């Protein structure tokens, strides 16, 4: 039942292991 | 074929529609057709065929001509304007509107003479100085570390300049204040009791009711006006300035500035203009207010048989301000702009810290422990550099903010001791229209006018010879 | 020396939330804020000098 | 830590280096420009014989 | 729960199985005071990204 | 523009000057910085007045003669004689307005925006300026 | 670059990167200087105005 949805706003996932707090940190 | 893109969007809190100017191309070529892998901006989300307009400043995309005429909120460019509008809603872009339309029946013997006035209050906001600043080369540049300070010192004196200037710029930003204010040998106090003929003035003489002893104008500026760092006990981001950057405080805390300021209005609203002369004299205020009319080429007649009227057309504009202050938007721009241009600075020559300028890493005790020095001063010494230019900007920019601080300053010190201890001539200067009266009032690095005028109203014609 | 971390100030409890797999804490001059000890587990702080 | 021992011509010492490229240095070993460490060779008479 | 059937080009049919490609963008994410995510939005969406 | 000046069409340069952190932000901000001062600066200068003013359809003054300050419509521009002779005496090199050898050779993201008031509607003002103050 | 491998080619590069960023820098530099008269003279125009 190959078929066709959206996505929407899902898979964030941390980049990196250090703490921050209150931070726009931007990554690519 | 290349270009630049701009966005014009209202505010994200209000709609989330958009448009999108291409600089300078013609809608002809590629932004006629978005292919993938033909165009740096990936999304082709835009059918690059609905909605095509062409302008002087490249092709419009996103936005529908109108051939209205209304003052235009966002600029584009060659006299094309863009705003949000509603059909139900989208952006549309238009030809700017230089005013209303108007003629004058000019005539050989035709003369227009009015019949009625109006007292008004306006305001006028000027910056007089900003924050001190001094820093630390050894520091900033490297922090804790005996060699990294050895080699510091064979680049000659590059440090000692830097904190001369700073030194030198906060003195007169210290001085600035003092030359501004300082226009009273002798501090007055307000009279006993306050009656003024009818005149209201419990809206900006000190309230001593509260602890501080300022007006509610002042209170509305001081409350509005908002201050990120006062450097106080410093002992999130203000903190985080523990790399060398300190802040130092004015010398005139506020408190002598509002006693300033209640001299000066006082002396004005209990001597006039002589105490701006010689000593303070005695003079009533009706007086003082039918002497300044004479000042403008109008009888003190009209004022001695309409002074109810006067009084309560100045109680009215009076208590109008307040509200016209308290409702706007944002009428304190320049002073806002004053003290976050100074804090994106700031924020900015902190985070370059962490650069590796072409160096292995950013911090200076992994590099200096992880290598033997012959390397180490290598990496040091690109880090040093890249680090002192990066300084240098810092002052080059403070001295070039700090003339135009100045300029504005001594502009402010004119405006106060011409419109302020004296009636002024010069048209379009102290006020619109014809200047009355001034009074100042203090704000967070900067000072109020409250400017007093008289305005001609209704008028009618006659023949004249 | 914790690890390495060259440096000097002082040693203070905190209240973070150092997540099993979060390690350093950082502020924004990419410089270390707040460490945990390895032989401990423990939530500690620096301060500068 | 890692540690990668194989044995190879002596004369193509310069290849042994990120960014180096040769006969074994474009196809069989392939050395990161991101190598941070030391490599540790000897002669090989007595192995090799 | 594996029914048979020819469905594809954009249709809807229960599977309880997903996938997706991942490709290379920048992400601008926001940390919670706890240091938790909690939003995050990326550039290469539409120009108000 | 930082990217098309220095790495021209390059990635590999265009990867290694991120490493000099925020060296252009800084040439960005403080270029437009100047951008809007200058449509700034033409508004204090001459948008003094709220409204447009038309000047009178006989020219008669009580003898004076205004023809070559006040506006002749026969030319396509509306201009007054004398600042055609401004206009002729000026020497203006390039408006980069769609430049598309020298003007060209500027294609190494040296763009040149054009003002806000085209300078057709500042005749309007100068013209309102002038026919409000002989009435 | 077509005449240098990745190893030095960096430095080359990093040879003119420094060079034009020097050179840029001065522009504007001289340009805040240039129109701080201007914005010293349209205050004086409008004045006299
Ligand atoms: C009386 O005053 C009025 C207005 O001040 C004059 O009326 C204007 O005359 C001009 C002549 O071109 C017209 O363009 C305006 O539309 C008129 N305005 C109004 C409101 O009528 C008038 O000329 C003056 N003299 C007399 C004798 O009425
Ligand atoms: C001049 O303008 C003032 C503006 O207020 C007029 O004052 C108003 O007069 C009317 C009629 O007496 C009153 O009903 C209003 O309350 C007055 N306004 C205020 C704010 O008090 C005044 O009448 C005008 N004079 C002439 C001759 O037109
Ligand atoms: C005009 O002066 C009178 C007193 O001389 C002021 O009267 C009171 O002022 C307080 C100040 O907030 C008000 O809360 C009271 O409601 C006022 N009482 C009355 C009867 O009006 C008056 O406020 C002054 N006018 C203004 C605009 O402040
Ligand atoms: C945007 O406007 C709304 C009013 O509908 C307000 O609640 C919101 O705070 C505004 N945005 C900002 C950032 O203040
Ligand atoms: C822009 O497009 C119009 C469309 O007709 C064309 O006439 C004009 O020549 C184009 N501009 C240039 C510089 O080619
Ligand atoms: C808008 O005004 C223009 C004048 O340039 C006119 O040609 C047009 O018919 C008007 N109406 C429109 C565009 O719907
Ligand atoms: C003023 O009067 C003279 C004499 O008749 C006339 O020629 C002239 O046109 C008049 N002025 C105007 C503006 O009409
Ligand atoms: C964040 O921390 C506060 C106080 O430490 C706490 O009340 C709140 O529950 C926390 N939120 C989390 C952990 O999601």
């Amino acid at each position: 039942t190959q078929s066709y949805t959206n996505s929407f706003t899902r898979g964030v996932y941390y980049p990196d292991k250090v703490f921050r707090s209150s931070v726009l940190h931007s990554t690519q | 074929s290349f270009g630049g893109v701009s966005v014009i969007t209202p505010g994200t809190n209000t709609s989330n529609q958009v448009a999108v100017l291409y600089q300078g191309v013609n809608c002809t070529e590629v932004p006629v057709a978005i292919h993938a892998d033909q165009l740096t901006p990936t999304w082709r989300v835009y059918s690059t065929g609905s909605n095509v307009f062409q302008t002087r400043a490249g092709c419009l995309i996103g936005a529908e001509y109108v051939n209205n005429s209304y003052e235009c909120d966002i600029p584009i460019g060659a006299g094309i304007c863009a705003s949000y509008q509603t059909q139900s809603q989208s952006i549309i872009a238009y030809t700017m509107s230089l005013g209303a339309e108007n003629s004058v029946a000019y005539s050989n013997n035709s003369i227009a003479i009015p019949t009625n006035f109006t007292i008004s209050v306006t305001t006028e906001i000027l910056p007089v100085s900003m924050t001190k600043t001094s820093v630390d080369c050894t520091m900033y540049i490297c922090g804790d570390s005996t060699e990294c300070s050895n080699l510091l010192l064979q680049y000659g004196s590059f440090c000692t300049q830097l904190k001369r200037a700073l030194t030198g710029i906060a003195v007169e930003q210290d001085k600035n204040t003092q030359e501004v204010f300082a226009q009273v040998k002798q501090i007055y106090k307000t009279p006993p009791i306050k009656y003024f003929g009818g005149f209201n003035f419990s809206q900006i003489l000190p309230d001593p009711s509260k602890p501080s002893k300022r007006s509610p104008i002042e209170d509305l500026l001081f409350n509005k006006v908002t201050l990120a760092d006062a450097g106080f006990i410093k002992q999130l981001i203000c903190a985080q300035k523990f790399n060398g950057l300190t802040v130092l405080p004015p010398l005139l805390t506020d408190e002598m500035i509002a006693q300033y300021t209640s001299a000066l209005l006082a002396g004005t609203i209990t001597s006039g203009w002589t105490f701006g002369a010689g000593p303070a004299l005695q003079i009533p205020f009706p007086m003082q207010m039918a002497y300044r009319f004479n000042g403008i080429g109008v009888t003190q007649n009209v004022l001695y048989e309409n002074q109810k009227l006067i009084a309560n057309q100045f109680n009215s504009a009076i208590g109008k301000i307040q509200d016209s202050l308290s409702s706007t938007p944002s009428a304190l721009g320049k002073l806002q702009d004053v003290v976050n241009h100074n804090a994106q600075a700031l924020n900015t020559l902190v985070k370059q810290l962490s650069s590796k300028f072409g160096a292995i890493s950013s911090v200076l005790n992994d590099i200096l422990s992880r290598l033997d020095p012959p390397e180490a001063e290598v990496q040091i010494d690109r880090l040093i550099t890249g680090r002192l230019q990066s300084l240098q900007t810092y002052v080059t920019q403070q001295l070039i903010r700090a003339a135009e601080i100045r300029a504005s300053a001594n502009l402010a010190a004119t405006k106060m001791s011409e419109c302020v201890l004296g009636q002024s001539k010069r048209v379009d200067f102290c006020g619109k229209g014809y200047h009355l009266m001034s009074f100042p009032q203090s704000a967070p690095h900067g000072v109020v006018f409250l400017h007093v005028t008289y305005v001609p109203a209704q008028e009618k014609n006659f023949t004249t010879a | 020396n914790f690890n390495g971390l060259t440096g000097t100030g002082v040693l203070t409890e905190s209240n973070k939330k150092f997540l099993p797999f979060q390690q350093f804490g950082r502020d924004i001059a990419d410089t270390t804020d707040a460490v945990r000890d390895p032989q401990t587990l423990e939530i500690l702080d620096i301060t500068p000098c | 830590v890692y540690a990668d021992s194989f044995v190879i011509r002596g004369n193509e010492v310069s290849q042994i280096a990120p960014g180096q490229t040769g006969n074994i240095a474009d196809y069989n070993y392939k050395l990161p420009d991101d190598f941070t460490g030391c490599v540790i060779a000897w002669n090989s008479n007595k192995l090799d014989s | 729960l594996t029914p048979g059937d020819s469905s594809s080009s954009w249709t809807a049919g229960a599977a309880a199985y997903y996938v997706g490609y991942l490709q290379p963008r920048t992400f601008l994410l926001k940390y919670n005071e706890n240091g938790t995510i909690t939003d995050a939005v990326d550039c290469a969406l539409d120009p108000l990204s």
